[PDB]
């Protein structure tokens, strides 16, 4: 699709045999998510850093469906106010901005 | 740095 | 333009007379600039809201040009960890997501 930005730009996405929503947000590095139980291994991750730092669980090579597209990313699960589509996956689903 | 945001 | 998100998508911004660098970020609101002295009526606006709020003078109609593009918006002046453009600039650009 093209996406328009008047309003936020939140898709459906698939994961770990769940439906949800995220914003697309090009201005993350990583892809948050929150509420999703992934099967097999994890690592914690440090993320954020103002006011300190927030522990989360990275899991690797994660399947994931974004807005119809099938693709493979790491995916950080932790509390998050807005679960969020970062950069890395927006690469995978060949996302780009475009004027 | 993950940014995103609001106000 | 097409810019892909490999790397963090940074552009060079003209505001006030001055060169600066800012990251187009889909997942924020607003444009939140800092040390850029604007001329002309302000009022503050409290954002953020994760830990406390944080104050920022928000000039109306501001002329900005971005990455080439000569545009007017709403721009929020104080301290940011980074320049960030926002939706509200990003549609004035005419700046889409594609996949």
């Amino acid at each position: 699709p093209q996406i328009t930005l008047w309003q936020r730009p939140i898709v459906t996405i698939k994961i770990g045999g769940q439906l949800k929503e995220a914003l697309l947000n090009t201005g993350a590095d990583d892809t948050v998510l929150e509420e999703v139980n992934l099967p097999g291994r994890w690592k914690p991750k440090l993320i954020g850093g103002i006011g300190g730092f927030v522990k989360v669980r990275q899991y690797d090579q994660v399947p994931i469906e974004i807005c119809g597209h099938k693709v493979i990313g790491t995916v950080l699960v932790g509390p998050t106010p807005t679960n969020v589509i970062g950069r890395n996956l927006m690469t995978q689903i060949g996302c780009t901005l475009n004027f | 740095e993950t940014f995103y945001v609001d106000g």
